[PDB]
C-alpha cells in the first residue's frame, strides 16, 4: 500500500559523492542518472545505499582509467559512469555501468584456481558471468582486512549478501578495456502485513491486523483476576486477556489508570492483549530476527519502523 | 607467520578476535531489547537498516560486568550468521605473532571459547576463537 518510494531518494547524494571521488583520484567522469524517480520499496533507501555507493567508487577507482592511459587506448579522455534504475518485470532494476580497464575474467579465473577453489578442467564449463561471480566470494581480493577492519569500507561479498538479504540478485558484466556494469535486481512486492503498533513503557510491538478482532479501551480495574488467570467482560461473553509486560516480564512503571486491549484471534480461540497505548495502523514489512532468536516463540519477526526504531512483531498464537 | 587481530577490554581485561570476519566496530547506542530472550543477548539494533543480534560478551564468557562502562559493539559475520559483541572499549588491531603467542591453552577456564592465551608487553590478552564463540551462540 504506497509503500513505495522514488529512488530519488537514495540517487541524490551520488551526483555530488561522485564528483568528490573524482578529485580524490584525478579521473575525469561524466557521471550520468538515468531513472531517478523509478519508485522502489521505502525500506531499501536506506539498505540499498552503500552497496550502491560502493559499486560507484569501484568504476571511479578501478574501472575509469587516468587520462593518459584513456588517450593511449583510444578510448575518448573523459569517461563514463551511469546510474540507472528502473522495472523490468516484477522486479526492479539498479546498474552502476562505466567504460573503464573492464575485468579481464581470464585472471580471475586463474585468482580463482591458485586459491584451489575451482579445477582446471572444470573452469572451461563457467560463463563469463560466473567467472566474475568468484568476485563475491570472501577474500577473494586478498587485501588485507584493514581498509574494512573500521576504516573506509571494503568488500563486494557484502554488496552481494545485501542483495541476497533483500531478496534480490545481482550479475557483474565486464569485457576488457569496455569497461563494466554491474546489475542488481530487488523485488518490486514484498511481504508487506498490515499491524497495529502498540506501545509498553517506549518498547514498541506490532499486532498483525490480520488478527485483531477489535480493540478496546480499558481501565486498570476491568481486568480482574479469578483464580490465577485475568479476564474481562464484554457485552457478556468473558474474555481471558494477557497484561503484554507480565508476558514478557518487561520492567514495567505499575501502570496508568487507561490502557487499551487488543482482542485477537487464532484458529477456534480469542483472546486480548493488553497495552499502555496504541501507536497506529501501519504496513511493515516482517524481517526475521537471526539464530540467535529463533527459540523466542513470544515474536514471529521484527520490523524497521520509519524513524529507525525497531518493533517487534507479536505472534498471536506464539503468547501463552 | 604473522597474525593480526583486533584487541579490546571488558573492565581492564584485555582480550582479542581476529579480524578476518570482525565488520566494524560502532558506537553502542540504543539497543532495543528482546523480551523472553536468552539473557547472554542485549538485544537487537538496527545497522542500515538490516537487524542486528547484540549479545554481551562479558556475560557470555562470565567475567567482569558493568553496563555504563560497555560502548562498543564488535559486529562480526560468519557464513551465514551475524552478530554484535558489546564489549567496555577497542584498543584496535595489533600485530602478534607465534613467539609473542603462547599456549596453556588449558590454563584458561573458558574450554574451546578461548583459543590460547597470548602475550606482549607484559599482558593477560587472551586470544578467543570468534567463529566458534559465536557458533556456541547460534545453535
Ligand atoms: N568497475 C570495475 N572496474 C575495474 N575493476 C573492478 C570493477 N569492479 C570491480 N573491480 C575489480 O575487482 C576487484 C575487487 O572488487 P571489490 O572486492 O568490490 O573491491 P576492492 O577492490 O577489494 N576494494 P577497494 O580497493 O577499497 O575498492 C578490484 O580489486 C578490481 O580489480
Amino acid at each position: 500500500g504506497s509503500h513505495m518510494v522514488p529512488i530519488s531518494f537514495v540517487f541524490n547524494r551520488f551526483p555530488r559523492m561522485v564528483r568528490d571521488l573524482a578529485k580524490k583520484m584525478n579521473k575525469e567522469v561524466n557521471f550520468i542518472m538515468r531513472g531517478e524517480d523509478t519508485e522502489l520499496d521505502r525500506t531499501f533507501v536506506e539498505e540499498i545505499g552503500e552497496p550502491l555507493l560502493h559499486l560507484l567508487r569501484n568504476a571511479i577507482d578501478h574501472g575509469i582509467e587516468p587520462k593518459e592511459e584513456r588517450i593511449a587506448k583510444g578510448k575518448p579522455p573523459i569517461g563514463t559512469l551511469i546510474l540507472s534504475a528502473r522495472h523490468e518485470g516484477n522486479n526492479v532494476v539498479i546498474e552502476v555501468e562505466d567504460d573503464g580497464r573492464g575485468i579481464d575474467k581470464e585472471k580471475i579465473i586463474r585468482k580463482a584456481i591458485e586459491k584451489g577453489l575451482i579445477d582446471e578442467s572444470k573452469a572451461a564449463t563457467l560463463s563469463d558471468q560466473e567467472i566474475l561471480n568468484f568476485l563475491f566470494v570472501p577474500g577473494f581480493s586478498t587485501k588485507e582486512k584493514v581498509s574494512e577492519v573500521s576504516g573506509r569500507g571494503v568488500g563486494m561479498d557484502v554488496v552481494k549478501n545485501v542483495v541476497e538479504s533483500l531478496n534480490g540478485s545481482i550479475s557483474i558484466e565486464s569485457e576488457k578495456d569496455k569497461g563494466t556494469k554491474v546489475t542488481i535486481r530487488l523485488p518490486l512486492t514484498l511481504a508487506i502485513i498490515q499491524a497495529l503498533l502498540v506501545k509498553v513503557n517506549n518498547l514498541v510491538y506490532a499486532i498483525p491486523i490480520a488478527n485483531i478482532d477489535t480493540i478496546l479501551s480499558i481501565s486498570k480495574e476491568d481486568i480482574q483476576r479469578v483464580q490465577d488467570r485475568d479476564v474481562i467482560v464484554i457485552r457478556g461473553e468473558v474474555i481471558p486477556v494477557y497484561r503484554l509486560w507480565e508476558v514478557l516480564q518487561i520492567e514495567h512503571k505499575e501502570e496508568l489508570e487507561e490502557m487499551e486491549a487488543v482482542i485477537v484471534r487464532v484458529g477456534n480461540r480469542k483472546y486480548g492483549i493488553v497495552v499502555d497505548d496504541l501507536l497506529g495502523q501501519d504496513d511493515i514489512v516482517i524481517k526475521s530476527l537471526g539464530k540467535v532468536f529463533s527459540e523466542v516463540k513470544e515474536f514471529s519477526g521484527a520490523a524497521i519502523l520509519g524513524d529507525g526504531s525497531i518493533a517487534l512483531i507479536i505472534n498471536v498464537s506464539g503468547i501463552v | 607467520k604473522e597474525f593480526e587481530v583486533l584487541s579490546f577490554e571488558i573492565d581492564e581485561q584485555a582480550l582479542a578476535f581476529d579480524v578476518d570476519n570482525i565488520e566494524m566496530v560502532i558506537e553502542k547506542s540504543d539497543i532495543t531489547p528482546v523480551p523472553k530472550s536468552r539473557h547472554f543477548v542485549e538485544g537487537v539494533i538496527n545497522l542500515r537498516g538490516r537487524i542486528i543480534p547484540v549479545v554481551n560478551l562479558a556475560k557470555i564468557l562470565g567475567i567482569s560486568f558493568d553496563e555504563q562502562k560497555m560502548k562498543s559493539i564488535i559486529v562480526a559475520r560468519t557464513k551465514d550468521v551475524e552478530v554484535g559483541f558489546l564489549v567496555d572499549r577497542v584498543l584496535g588491531v595489533l600485530r602478534i605473532t607465534e613467539n609473542q603467542l603462547d599456549l596453556t591453552n588449558v590454563s584458561d577456564k573458558f574450554g574451546k571459547k578461548s583459543k590460547g592465551l597470548v602475550k606482549t608487553d607484559g599482558r593477560l590478552i587472551i586470544y578467543l576463537d570468534i567463529d566458534k564463540i559465536i557458533e556456541e551462540i547460534t545453535v
